[PDB]
Protein backbone atom coordinates (compact mmCIF):
# COMPACT_ATOMS: atom_id res chain seq x y z
CA UNK A 1 0.00 0.00 0.00
CA UNK A 2 2.40 2.70 -1.22
CA UNK A 3 -0.05 5.53 -1.98
CA UNK A 4 -3.59 6.59 -1.17
CA UNK A 5 -5.32 6.26 -4.54
CA UNK A 6 -3.95 2.95 -5.90
CA UNK A 7 -5.00 1.00 -8.99
CA UNK A 8 -6.68 -2.26 -8.01
CA UNK A 9 -4.89 -4.97 -10.00
CA UNK A 10 -3.11 -7.02 -7.29
CA UNK A 11 -5.53 -9.06 -5.14
CA UNK A 12 -4.61 -9.35 -1.46
CA UNK A 13 -3.38 -12.63 0.01
CA UNK A 14 -3.83 -11.98 3.75
CA UNK A 15 -6.08 -13.69 6.32
CA UNK A 16 -8.99 -11.85 7.95
CA UNK A 17 -11.86 -12.80 10.23
CA UNK A 18 -15.45 -13.22 9.06
CA UNK A 19 -16.61 -10.21 11.10
CA UNK A 20 -13.99 -7.97 9.50
CA UNK A 21 -14.91 -9.48 6.13
CA UNK A 22 -18.58 -8.55 6.48
CA UNK A 23 -17.70 -5.15 7.96
CA UNK A 24 -15.59 -4.29 4.92
CA UNK A 25 -18.20 -5.61 2.48
CA UNK A 26 -21.06 -3.65 4.06
CA UNK A 27 -19.01 -0.48 4.55
CA UNK A 28 -17.88 -0.32 0.93
CA UNK A 29 -21.40 -1.12 -0.30
CA UNK A 30 -22.63 1.81 1.79
CA UNK A 31 -19.90 4.05 0.38
CA UNK A 32 -20.72 3.21 -3.24
CA UNK A 33 -24.47 3.59 -2.72
CA UNK A 34 -23.87 6.98 -1.09
CA UNK A 35 -21.70 7.97 -4.06
CA UNK A 36 -24.48 6.97 -6.45
CA UNK A 37 -27.21 8.84 -4.59
CA UNK A 38 -25.13 11.98 -4.00
CA UNK A 39 -23.98 12.10 -7.62
CA UNK A 40 -27.59 11.75 -8.74
CA UNK A 41 -28.84 14.50 -6.42
CA UNK A 42 -26.03 17.03 -6.96
CA UNK A 43 -23.59 18.10 -9.66
CA UNK A 44 -20.30 16.19 -9.52
CA UNK A 45 -18.14 19.30 -9.06
CA UNK A 46 -19.82 21.40 -6.38
CA UNK A 47 -18.21 22.04 -3.00
CA UNK A 48 -21.36 20.69 -1.33
CA UNK A 49 -20.80 17.38 -3.13
CA UNK A 50 -17.11 17.40 -2.23
CA UNK A 51 -17.61 18.17 1.47
CA UNK A 52 -20.55 15.78 1.89
CA UNK A 53 -18.68 12.87 0.34
CA UNK A 54 -15.60 13.79 2.38
CA UNK A 55 -17.74 13.50 5.52
CA UNK A 56 -19.04 10.16 4.25
CA UNK A 57 -15.44 8.98 3.80
CA UNK A 58 -14.46 10.21 7.27
CA UNK A 59 -17.37 8.39 8.90
CA UNK A 60 -16.41 5.30 6.87
CA UNK A 61 -12.59 5.85 6.99
CA UNK A 62 -11.76 4.79 3.44
CA UNK A 63 -9.12 7.32 2.29
CA UNK A 64 -6.89 10.13 3.58
CA UNK A 65 -3.42 11.62 3.06
CA UNK A 66 -0.57 9.47 4.37
CA UNK A 67 0.14 9.51 8.10
CA UNK A 68 0.63 6.95 10.87
CA UNK A 69 -3.07 6.04 10.79
CA UNK A 70 -3.35 5.81 7.00
CA UNK A 71 -0.63 3.21 6.39
CA UNK A 72 -2.19 0.18 8.09
CA UNK A 73 -5.97 0.27 8.31
CA UNK A 74 -7.79 2.48 5.75
CA UNK A 75 -6.00 1.66 2.50
CA UNK A 76 -6.04 -2.06 3.33
CA UNK A 77 -9.76 -1.71 4.02
CA UNK A 78 -10.17 -0.10 0.60
CA UNK A 79 -8.22 -2.93 -1.04
CA UNK A 80 -10.07 -5.93 0.38
CA UNK A 81 -13.45 -4.17 0.23
CA UNK A 82 -12.97 -3.35 -3.46
CA UNK A 83 -12.00 -6.92 -4.28
CA UNK A 84 -14.92 -8.43 -2.39
CA UNK A 85 -17.15 -6.05 -4.34
CA UNK A 86 -15.47 -7.39 -7.47
CA UNK A 87 -16.64 -10.85 -6.43
CA UNK A 88 -20.11 -9.52 -5.60
CA UNK A 89 -20.51 -7.44 -8.78
CA UNK A 90 -18.88 -9.56 -11.50
CA UNK A 91 -22.11 -11.57 -11.76
CA UNK A 92 -23.91 -9.43 -14.36
CA UNK A 93 -23.21 -6.90 -17.09
CA UNK A 94 -25.71 -4.47 -15.53
CA UNK A 95 -24.04 -4.73 -12.12
CA UNK A 96 -20.65 -4.30 -13.79
CA UNK A 97 -21.83 -1.10 -15.50
CA UNK A 98 -23.27 0.19 -12.22
CA UNK A 99 -20.06 -0.61 -10.33
CA UNK A 100 -17.96 1.03 -13.05
CA UNK A 101 -20.02 4.23 -12.91
CA UNK A 102 -19.71 4.53 -9.15
CA UNK A 103 -16.01 3.63 -9.05
CA UNK A 104 -15.21 6.21 -11.73
CA UNK A 105 -17.05 8.79 -9.64
CA UNK A 106 -15.08 7.65 -6.58
CA UNK A 107 -11.70 7.65 -8.35
CA UNK A 108 -12.25 11.05 -9.97
CA UNK A 109 -13.19 12.51 -6.58
CA UNK A 110 -10.14 10.90 -4.97
CA UNK A 111 -7.88 12.28 -7.71
CA UNK A 112 -9.38 15.71 -7.07
CA UNK A 113 -8.48 15.17 -3.40
CA UNK A 114 -4.81 14.48 -4.12
CA UNK A 115 -2.66 17.64 -4.09
CA UNK A 116 -0.72 18.54 -7.22
CA UNK A 117 2.64 17.78 -5.58
CA UNK A 118 1.84 14.09 -5.07
CA UNK A 119 0.28 13.34 -8.47
CA UNK A 120 3.78 12.91 -9.93
CA UNK A 121 4.70 10.17 -7.46
CA UNK A 122 1.22 8.68 -7.88
CA UNK A 123 1.78 8.30 -11.62
CA UNK A 124 5.23 6.87 -10.86
CA UNK A 125 3.66 4.33 -8.46
CA UNK A 126 1.04 3.55 -11.12
CA UNK A 127 3.74 1.53 -12.97
CA UNK A 128 2.71 2.93 -16.39
CA UNK A 129 5.09 5.62 -17.52
CA UNK A 130 4.25 9.31 -17.94
CA UNK A 131 6.82 12.11 -18.00
CA UNK A 132 5.98 15.65 -16.90
CA UNK A 133 7.68 18.35 -18.96
CA UNK A 134 9.92 21.05 -17.52
CA UNK A 135 8.93 24.71 -17.26
CA UNK A 136 11.41 25.63 -20.00
CA UNK A 137 9.90 23.01 -22.32
CA UNK A 138 6.41 24.28 -21.50
CA UNK A 139 7.41 27.86 -22.28
CA UNK A 140 9.16 26.84 -25.51
CA UNK A 141 6.28 24.69 -26.81
CA UNK A 142 3.40 26.81 -25.48
CA UNK A 143 2.71 28.28 -28.92
CA UNK A 144 2.69 24.84 -30.56
CA UNK A 145 0.42 23.44 -27.83
CA UNK A 146 -2.02 26.35 -28.11
CA UNK A 147 -2.06 26.21 -31.92
CA UNK A 148 -2.70 22.45 -31.97
CA UNK A 149 -4.96 22.47 -28.90
CA UNK A 150 -8.73 21.84 -28.89
CA UNK A 151 -11.32 24.65 -28.72
CA UNK A 152 -9.91 25.90 -25.35
CA UNK A 153 -10.20 29.65 -25.79
CA UNK A 154 -7.17 31.92 -25.83
CA UNK A 155 -3.42 31.42 -25.64
CA UNK A 156 -3.52 31.06 -21.84
CA UNK A 157 -1.46 28.02 -20.80
CA UNK A 158 -1.97 28.27 -17.07
CA UNK A 159 -0.66 26.32 -14.11
CA UNK A 160 -2.13 23.03 -15.40
CA UNK A 161 0.60 20.41 -15.68
CA UNK A 162 1.65 19.04 -19.08
CA UNK A 163 3.04 15.52 -19.49
CA UNK A 164 4.91 13.57 -22.18
CA UNK A 165 3.12 10.45 -23.41
CA UNK A 166 3.72 7.77 -26.07
CA UNK A 167 1.42 8.46 -29.00
CA UNK A 168 -0.16 4.99 -28.85
CA UNK A 169 -1.61 5.76 -25.40
CA UNK A 170 -3.84 8.62 -26.62
CA UNK A 171 -5.20 7.18 -29.87
CA UNK A 172 -8.69 8.69 -29.73
CA UNK A 173 -7.20 11.95 -28.45
CA UNK A 174 -4.66 12.60 -31.21
CA UNK A 175 -6.69 11.00 -34.02
CA UNK A 176 -8.82 14.15 -34.06
CA UNK A 177 -5.73 16.32 -34.66
CA UNK A 178 -6.41 18.20 -31.41
CA UNK A 179 -2.91 17.88 -29.89
CA UNK A 180 0.72 18.49 -30.81
CA UNK A 181 3.04 15.59 -31.63
CA UNK A 182 6.82 15.69 -31.16
CA UNK A 183 8.88 12.63 -32.15
CA UNK A 184 5.97 10.36 -31.31
CA UNK A 185 5.27 12.08 -27.98
CA UNK A 186 2.20 14.09 -26.97
CA UNK A 187 1.64 16.96 -24.53
CA UNK A 188 -1.66 17.17 -22.71
CA UNK A 189 -3.55 19.13 -20.00
CA UNK A 190 -4.76 17.66 -16.72
CA UNK A 191 -8.41 17.12 -17.67
CA UNK A 192 -7.45 15.00 -20.67
CA UNK A 193 -4.82 13.23 -18.53
CA UNK A 194 -7.47 12.12 -16.05
CA UNK A 195 -9.81 11.21 -18.91
CA UNK A 196 -7.11 8.97 -20.41
CA UNK A 197 -6.33 7.30 -17.09
CA UNK A 198 -10.01 6.68 -16.35
CA UNK A 199 -10.56 5.14 -19.79
CA UNK A 200 -7.56 2.83 -19.32
CA UNK A 201 -8.77 1.99 -15.81
CA UNK A 202 -12.25 1.14 -17.09
CA UNK A 203 -10.71 -1.12 -19.74
CA UNK A 204 -8.63 -2.98 -17.15
CA UNK A 205 -11.61 -3.25 -14.79
CA UNK A 206 -13.82 -4.59 -17.58
CA UNK A 207 -11.28 -7.31 -18.41
CA UNK A 208 -10.67 -8.15 -14.74
CA UNK A 209 -14.39 -8.30 -13.94
CA UNK A 210 -14.97 -10.60 -16.91
CA UNK A 211 -12.15 -12.84 -15.67
CA UNK A 212 -13.60 -12.91 -12.14
CA UNK A 213 -16.98 -13.76 -13.67
CA UNK A 214 -15.15 -16.74 -15.15
CA UNK A 215 -13.85 -17.48 -11.64
CA UNK A 216 -17.15 -17.21 -9.74
CA UNK A 217 -18.28 -20.90 -9.89
CA UNK A 218 -15.17 -22.15 -8.07
CA UNK A 219 -15.24 -19.52 -5.30
CA UNK A 220 -18.97 -19.82 -4.53
CA UNK A 221 -18.71 -23.31 -3.02
CA UNK A 222 -18.29 -21.75 0.43
CA UNK A 223 -21.46 -21.62 2.53
CA UNK A 224 -20.61 -18.69 4.81
CA UNK A 225 -20.14 -16.26 1.90
CA UNK A 226 -22.81 -17.30 -0.62
CA UNK A 227 -25.82 -15.63 1.08
CA UNK A 228 -23.88 -12.39 1.48
CA UNK A 229 -22.07 -12.27 -1.87
CA UNK A 230 -25.34 -12.98 -3.65
CA UNK A 231 -26.87 -9.84 -2.13
CA UNK A 232 -24.45 -7.09 -1.07
CA UNK A 233 -26.03 -4.62 -3.50
CA UNK A 234 -29.29 -6.20 -4.66
CA UNK A 235 -31.19 -6.40 -1.39
CA UNK A 236 -29.09 -5.03 1.49
CA UNK A 237 -30.00 -1.86 3.34
CA UNK A 238 -27.15 0.53 4.05
CA UNK A 239 -27.60 0.43 7.85
CA UNK A 240 -31.20 1.61 7.80
CA UNK A 241 -31.14 1.35 11.61
CA UNK A 242 -34.91 1.87 12.05
CA UNK A 243 -35.01 -1.51 13.77
CA UNK A 244 -37.79 -2.73 16.06
CA UNK A 245 -37.44 -1.64 19.68
CA UNK A 246 -37.87 2.13 19.45
CA UNK A 247 -39.60 4.44 21.94
CA UNK A 248 -41.99 7.38 21.63
CA UNK A 249 -45.34 8.89 22.61
CA UNK A 250 -47.99 8.60 19.88
CA UNK A 251 -51.65 9.53 20.38
CA UNK A 252 -54.03 7.30 18.44
CA UNK A 253 -56.38 10.13 17.41
CA UNK A 254 -53.47 12.09 15.89
CA UNK A 255 -52.83 9.35 13.28
CA UNK A 256 -54.64 11.22 10.50
CA UNK A 257 -52.76 14.50 10.99
CA UNK A 258 -49.50 12.57 11.39
CA UNK A 259 -50.23 10.74 8.12
CA UNK A 260 -50.90 13.96 6.24
CA UNK A 261 -47.86 15.73 7.74
CA UNK A 262 -45.18 13.06 8.23
CA UNK A 263 -45.78 10.02 6.05
CA UNK A 264 -43.80 9.13 2.93
CA UNK A 265 -46.04 9.11 -0.16
CA UNK A 266 -46.46 5.31 -0.18
CA UNK A 267 -47.47 5.12 3.47
CA UNK A 268 -49.58 8.28 3.24
CA UNK A 269 -51.65 6.88 0.38
CA UNK A 270 -51.83 3.48 2.09
CA UNK A 271 -53.25 5.12 5.22
CA UNK A 272 -55.73 7.11 3.14
CA UNK A 273 -56.80 3.90 1.39
CA UNK A 274 -57.29 2.29 4.80
CA UNK A 275 -59.38 5.24 5.99
CA UNK A 276 -61.49 5.26 2.81
CA UNK A 277 -61.86 1.46 2.64
CA UNK A 278 -61.41 0.03 6.19
CA UNK A 279 -59.74 -3.03 4.63
CA UNK A 280 -56.39 -3.92 3.06
CA UNK A 281 -54.86 -6.81 1.19
CA UNK A 282 -52.16 -8.92 2.83
CA UNK A 283 -49.15 -6.94 1.64
CA UNK A 284 -50.43 -3.48 2.46
CA UNK A 285 -51.93 -4.67 5.75
CA UNK A 286 -48.66 -6.18 6.95
CA UNK A 287 -46.61 -3.24 5.65
CA UNK A 288 -48.67 -0.60 7.45
CA UNK A 289 -49.03 -2.70 10.60
CA UNK A 290 -45.31 -3.20 11.04
CA UNK A 291 -44.71 0.45 10.13
CA UNK A 292 -47.03 1.48 12.97
CA UNK A 293 -45.15 -0.98 15.17
CA UNK A 294 -41.89 0.72 14.21
CA UNK A 295 -42.99 4.33 14.75
CA UNK A 296 -43.37 3.71 18.49
CA UNK A 297 -47.03 2.69 18.81
CA UNK A 298 -47.55 0.18 21.59
CA UNK A 299 -49.24 -3.20 21.26
CA UNK A 300 -52.52 -2.21 22.93
CA UNK A 301 -52.70 0.99 20.88
CA UNK A 302 -52.15 -0.95 17.64
CA UNK A 303 -54.72 -3.60 18.53
CA UNK A 304 -57.32 -0.99 19.53
CA UNK A 305 -56.62 1.02 16.37
CA UNK A 306 -57.08 -1.95 14.05
CA UNK A 307 -60.14 -3.22 15.92
CA UNK A 308 -61.74 0.24 15.78
CA UNK A 309 -61.04 0.51 12.06
CA UNK A 310 -62.57 -2.92 11.41
CA UNK A 311 -65.64 -1.75 13.33
CA UNK A 312 -66.28 0.27 10.17
CA UNK A 313 -65.24 -2.85 8.24
CA UNK A 314 -68.50 -4.61 9.25
CA UNK A 315 -67.06 -7.96 10.35
CA UNK A 316 -67.62 -9.58 13.73
CA UNK A 317 -65.26 -8.35 16.51
CA UNK A 318 -64.67 -11.91 17.74
CA UNK A 319 -63.79 -12.86 14.16
CA UNK A 320 -61.32 -9.97 14.24
CA UNK A 321 -59.85 -11.31 17.48
CA UNK A 322 -59.44 -14.92 16.36
CA UNK A 323 -58.27 -14.14 12.84
CA UNK A 324 -55.95 -11.16 13.22
CA UNK A 325 -55.10 -10.46 16.87
CA UNK A 326 -52.93 -13.58 16.81
CA UNK A 327 -51.09 -12.21 13.77
CA UNK A 328 -50.56 -8.75 15.28
CA UNK A 329 -49.30 -10.23 18.55
CA UNK A 330 -46.98 -12.56 16.62
CA UNK A 331 -45.63 -9.57 14.68
CA UNK A 332 -45.03 -7.72 17.95
CA UNK A 333 -43.56 -10.71 19.79
CA UNK A 334 -41.83 -13.99 19.05
CA UNK A 335 -39.75 -15.37 16.18
CA UNK A 336 -40.57 -15.54 12.53
CA UNK A 337 -38.04 -12.72 12.55
CA UNK A 338 -36.79 -10.64 9.58
CA UNK A 339 -40.26 -10.85 8.06
CA UNK A 340 -42.71 -9.90 10.83
CA UNK A 341 -40.36 -8.68 13.58
CA UNK A 342 -38.95 -5.84 11.47
CA UNK A 343 -40.06 -2.53 9.95
CA UNK A 344 -39.84 -2.56 6.15
CA UNK A 345 -36.90 -0.76 4.52
CA UNK A 346 -37.45 1.25 1.30
CA UNK A 347 -35.18 -0.85 -0.91
CA UNK A 348 -37.30 -3.89 0.16
CA UNK A 349 -40.56 -2.03 -0.43
CA UNK A 350 -39.41 -1.20 -4.05
CA UNK A 351 -37.85 -4.65 -4.93
CA UNK A 352 -40.45 -7.03 -3.29
CA UNK A 353 -44.09 -7.82 -4.17
CA UNK A 354 -45.11 -5.16 -6.71
CA UNK A 355 -48.73 -4.12 -6.15
CA UNK A 356 -51.52 -5.48 -8.34
CA UNK A 357 -55.11 -4.44 -8.97
CA UNK A 358 -56.69 -3.75 -5.60
CA UNK A 359 -53.29 -3.22 -3.94
CA UNK A 360 -51.96 0.08 -2.61
CA UNK A 361 -48.63 -0.95 -1.05
CA UNK A 362 -45.32 -0.57 -2.87
CA UNK A 363 -43.46 2.66 -3.51
CA UNK A 364 -45.71 4.64 -5.89
CA UNK A 365 -42.76 6.14 -7.75
CA UNK A 366 -41.73 2.68 -8.97
CA UNK A 367 -45.11 0.93 -8.96
CA UNK A 368 -47.38 3.49 -10.65
CA UNK A 369 -47.15 5.26 -14.00
CA UNK A 370 -46.12 8.93 -14.37
CA UNK A 371 -49.64 10.24 -15.05
CA UNK A 372 -50.93 8.82 -11.76
CA UNK A 373 -47.80 10.13 -10.04
CA UNK A 374 -48.67 13.58 -11.38
CA UNK A 375 -52.28 13.23 -10.21
CA UNK A 376 -51.12 12.20 -6.72
CA UNK A 377 -48.63 15.08 -6.59
CA UNK A 378 -51.37 17.54 -7.58
CA UNK A 379 -53.57 16.06 -4.85
CA UNK A 380 -50.73 16.62 -2.37
CA UNK A 381 -50.25 20.26 -3.51
CA UNK A 382 -46.63 20.47 -4.68
CA UNK A 383 -45.35 23.15 -7.03
CA UNK A 384 -45.44 22.20 -10.74
CA UNK A 385 -41.70 22.77 -11.09
CA UNK A 386 -40.99 20.52 -8.13
CA UNK A 387 -43.24 17.88 -9.67
CA UNK A 388 -41.27 18.37 -12.88
CA UNK A 389 -37.94 17.42 -11.35
CA UNK A 390 -39.73 14.65 -9.43
CA UNK A 391 -40.77 13.12 -12.75
CA UNK A 392 -37.28 13.73 -14.17
CA UNK A 393 -35.82 11.77 -11.25
CA UNK A 394 -38.43 9.04 -11.78
CA UNK A 395 -37.25 8.80 -15.39
CA UNK A 396 -33.77 8.38 -13.91
CA UNK A 397 -35.10 5.49 -11.75
CA UNK A 398 -33.77 7.23 -8.60
CA UNK A 399 -36.90 6.61 -6.57
CA UNK A 400 -35.28 7.21 -3.18
CA UNK A 401 -33.94 10.59 -4.29
CA UNK A 402 -37.39 11.43 -5.67
CA UNK A 403 -38.89 10.63 -2.26
CA UNK A 404 -36.19 12.80 -0.69
CA UNK A 405 -37.08 15.76 -2.92
CA UNK A 406 -40.76 15.24 -2.13
CA UNK A 407 -39.77 15.39 1.55
CA UNK A 408 -38.02 18.75 1.24
CA UNK A 409 -40.86 20.12 -0.89
CA UNK A 410 -43.59 19.06 1.55
CA UNK A 411 -41.55 20.38 4.49
CA UNK A 412 -40.75 23.64 2.63
CA UNK A 413 -37.01 23.11 3.18
CA UNK A 414 -33.95 22.84 0.94
CA UNK A 415 -32.03 19.73 2.05
CA UNK A 416 -33.20 17.00 4.43
CA UNK A 417 -29.61 16.36 5.54
CA UNK A 418 -29.45 12.63 4.76
CA UNK A 419 -30.37 9.99 2.18
CA UNK A 420 -33.57 8.14 3.03
CA UNK A 421 -33.86 4.37 2.89
CA UNK A 422 -36.54 3.59 5.51
CA UNK A 423 -40.07 4.99 5.94
CA UNK A 424 -39.51 4.97 9.70
CA UNK A 425 -36.44 7.14 9.12
CA UNK A 426 -38.67 9.40 7.02
CA UNK A 427 -41.16 9.66 9.89
CA UNK A 428 -38.42 10.17 12.50
CA UNK A 429 -36.91 13.04 10.51
CA UNK A 430 -40.34 14.58 9.96
CA UNK A 431 -40.90 14.49 13.73
CA UNK A 432 -37.43 16.01 14.11
CA UNK A 433 -38.81 18.92 12.10
CA UNK A 434 -41.65 19.03 14.67
CA UNK B 1 -53.87 -25.84 -44.25
CA UNK B 2 -55.81 -28.21 -46.55
CA UNK B 3 -53.35 -31.05 -45.93
CA UNK B 4 -53.89 -34.71 -45.11
CA UNK B 5 -53.91 -35.09 -41.29
CA UNK B 6 -51.57 -38.09 -41.51
CA UNK B 7 -48.99 -35.94 -43.31
CA UNK B 8 -49.60 -33.25 -40.67
CA UNK B 9 -48.74 -35.80 -37.98
CA UNK B 10 -45.63 -36.77 -39.96
CA UNK B 11 -44.57 -33.12 -40.14
CA UNK B 12 -45.14 -32.72 -36.39
CA UNK B 13 -43.06 -35.83 -35.66
CA UNK B 14 -40.25 -34.58 -37.89
CA UNK B 15 -40.32 -31.16 -36.21
CA UNK B 16 -40.16 -32.72 -32.74
CA UNK B 17 -37.29 -34.98 -33.82
CA UNK B 18 -35.42 -31.93 -35.12
CA UNK B 19 -36.10 -30.19 -31.80
CA UNK B 20 -34.66 -33.03 -29.72
CA UNK B 21 -31.69 -33.48 -32.06
CA UNK B 22 -30.89 -29.79 -31.67
CA UNK B 23 -31.28 -30.03 -27.89
CA UNK B 24 -28.82 -32.95 -27.86
CA UNK B 25 -26.26 -31.16 -30.08
CA UNK B 26 -24.65 -29.70 -26.96
CA UNK B 27 -24.96 -33.13 -25.36
CA UNK B 28 -22.69 -34.80 -27.88
CA UNK B 29 -19.87 -32.34 -27.17
CA UNK B 30 -19.77 -32.05 -23.40
CA UNK B 31 -19.45 -35.39 -21.57
CA UNK B 32 -16.50 -37.57 -20.68
CA UNK B 33 -19.03 -40.16 -21.89
CA UNK B 34 -18.70 -38.73 -25.43
CA UNK B 35 -16.07 -39.00 -28.17
CA UNK B 36 -15.69 -35.23 -28.57
CA UNK B 37 -15.21 -34.29 -24.91
CA UNK B 38 -14.24 -30.61 -25.06
CA UNK B 39 -13.96 -29.18 -21.55
CA UNK B 40 -13.12 -25.59 -22.65
CA UNK B 41 -15.70 -25.48 -25.45
CA UNK B 42 -18.44 -26.85 -23.18
CA UNK B 43 -17.43 -24.42 -20.42
CA UNK B 44 -17.64 -21.49 -22.84
CA UNK B 45 -21.08 -22.59 -24.05
CA UNK B 46 -22.37 -23.00 -20.48
CA UNK B 47 -20.94 -19.62 -19.47
CA UNK B 48 -22.68 -17.91 -22.39
CA UNK B 49 -25.95 -19.67 -21.57
CA UNK B 50 -25.80 -18.67 -17.92
CA UNK B 51 -24.95 -15.09 -18.90
CA UNK B 52 -27.83 -14.74 -21.36
CA UNK B 53 -30.43 -16.35 -19.08
CA UNK B 54 -29.33 -14.17 -16.16
CA UNK B 55 -29.38 -11.04 -18.36
CA UNK B 56 -32.94 -11.95 -19.36
CA UNK B 57 -33.63 -12.25 -15.63
CA UNK B 58 -32.55 -8.75 -14.62
CA UNK B 59 -34.07 -7.10 -17.67
CA UNK B 60 -37.44 -8.81 -17.19
CA UNK B 61 -37.13 -7.46 -13.66
CA UNK B 62 -36.70 -4.05 -15.31
CA UNK B 63 -39.87 -4.45 -17.39
CA UNK B 64 -41.81 -4.50 -14.09
CA UNK B 65 -42.53 -8.21 -13.61
CA UNK B 66 -40.97 -10.76 -11.26
CA UNK B 67 -39.18 -14.05 -11.97
CA UNK B 68 -39.09 -16.87 -9.43
CA UNK B 69 -37.33 -19.92 -10.95
CA UNK B 70 -35.22 -20.88 -13.95
CA UNK B 71 -32.33 -23.23 -14.85
CA UNK B 72 -31.38 -23.16 -18.55
CA UNK B 73 -34.53 -25.05 -19.58
CA UNK B 74 -37.53 -23.04 -18.28
CA UNK B 75 -38.33 -19.66 -16.74
CA UNK B 76 -41.14 -19.20 -14.21
CA UNK B 77 -42.75 -15.76 -14.48
CA UNK B 78 -45.35 -14.26 -12.17
CA UNK B 79 -47.74 -11.78 -13.74
CA UNK B 80 -49.56 -9.68 -11.09
CA UNK B 81 -52.45 -9.82 -13.59
CA UNK B 82 -55.69 -11.78 -13.78
CA UNK B 83 -56.46 -11.46 -17.52
CA UNK B 84 -55.26 -14.51 -19.44
CA UNK B 85 -55.11 -12.68 -22.78
CA UNK B 86 -53.17 -9.81 -21.21
CA UNK B 87 -50.73 -12.34 -19.71
CA UNK B 88 -50.36 -14.01 -23.11
CA UNK B 89 -49.63 -10.73 -24.89
CA UNK B 90 -47.15 -9.85 -22.13
CA UNK B 91 -45.39 -13.13 -22.85
CA UNK B 92 -45.53 -12.35 -26.57
CA UNK B 93 -43.95 -8.92 -26.09
CA UNK B 94 -41.17 -10.26 -23.88
CA UNK B 95 -40.57 -13.05 -26.41
CA UNK B 96 -40.37 -10.55 -29.27
CA UNK B 97 -38.01 -8.23 -27.40
CA UNK B 98 -35.72 -11.08 -26.36
CA UNK B 99 -35.79 -12.33 -29.97
CA UNK B 100 -34.68 -8.93 -31.26
CA UNK B 101 -32.02 -8.80 -28.54
CA UNK B 102 -30.69 -12.24 -29.54
CA UNK B 103 -31.38 -13.12 -33.17
CA UNK B 104 -31.45 -16.93 -33.34
CA UNK B 105 -32.91 -17.70 -29.90
CA UNK B 106 -36.39 -19.29 -30.02
S1 LIG C 1 -38.60 5.81 -1.60
FE1 LIG C 1 -39.04 4.36 0.10
S2 LIG C 1 -40.06 5.64 1.69
FE2 LIG C 1 -40.11 6.85 -0.24
S3 LIG C 1 -42.13 6.33 -1.16
FE3 LIG C 1 -40.63 4.88 -2.07
S4 LIG C 1 -40.73 3.05 -0.71
FE4 LIG C 1 -41.74 4.75 0.43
Amino acid sequence: YPHCLQFYLQPPSENISLIEFENLAIDRVKLLKSVENLGVSYVKGTEQYQSKLESELRKLKFSYRENLEDEYEPRRRDHISHFILRLAYCQSEELRRWFIQQEMDLLRFRFSILPKDKIQDFLKDSQLQFEAISDEEKTLREQEIVASSPSLSGLKLGFESIYKIPFADALDLFRGRKVYLEDGFAYVPLKDIVAIILNEFRAKLSKALALTARSLPAVQSDERLQPLLNHLSHSYTGQDYSTQGNVGKISLDQIDLLSTKSFPPCMRQLHKALRENHHLRHGGRMQYGLFLKGIGLTLEQALQFWKQEFIKGKMDPDKFDKGYSYNIRHSFGKEGKRTDYTPFSCLKIILSNPPSQGDYHGCPFRHSDPELLKQKLQSYKISPGGISQILDLVKGTHYQVACQKYFEMIHNVDDCGFSLNHPNQFFCESQRIL
Amino acid sequence: QDLNPDLILQYDIRQKALKLTANSMYGCLGFSYSRFYAKPLAALVTYKGREILMHTKEMVQKMNLEVIYGDTDSIMINTNSTNLEEVFKLGNKVKSEVNKLYKLLE
